[PDB]
């Protein structure tokens, strides 16, 4: 009881909380969800015209 | 959980209601029907359904 | 809080703590400090700074 509440105090549950989920982002989303591509239109797009 | 009309409690909650085993850091949930038998210090991880 | 070099308590805490008030519902924040002078149940309500 007394102990539980220095980890919380001193973010060691932040530390250990980062480590096991937030620095193995691995897949998809996570990285590559602030990047930019430009273009190229093809015709799937352009069809019911 | 505890069987019905024996109130046997398996899985990790017998082997400390039994004496089995010593203490439990484990992802285990506080209930209502868990802090009769067992005692819980203050919760470490907030989560939900 | 504590006071400085006195540790005396005052504000709602030293109420607990000198035997003026019973009990303490109120928004309260468990500390370190205030686990060796008084009890806190489970939380009820979760927030952050
Ligand atoms: N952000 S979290 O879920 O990983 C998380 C959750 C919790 C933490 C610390 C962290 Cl890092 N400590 C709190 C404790 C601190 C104090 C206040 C309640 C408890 C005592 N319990 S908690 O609310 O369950
Ligand atoms: N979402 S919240 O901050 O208002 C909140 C926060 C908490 C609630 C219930 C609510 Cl609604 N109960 C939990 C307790 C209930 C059970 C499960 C964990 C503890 C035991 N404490 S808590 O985590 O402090």
């Amino acid at each position: 009881n007394l102990a539980v509440l220095k980890l919380s105090e001193q973010g060691v549950l932040d530390k250990l909380k980062n480590k096991w989920w937030y620095d193995k982002g691995e897949c998809g989303a996570k990285d590559s969800g602030s990047k930019e591509k430009t273009s190229a239109l093809s015709l799937s797009n352009v069809a019911g015209v | 959980a505890r069987d019905a009309d024996t109130k046997i409690w398996n899985g990790m909650v017998g082997e400390l209601v039994y004496g089995k085993a010593d203490i439990a850091i484990a992802p285990l949930t506080i209930t209502l029907v868990r802090e009769e038998v067992i005692d819980f210090s203050k919760p470490f991880m907030s989560l939900g359904i």
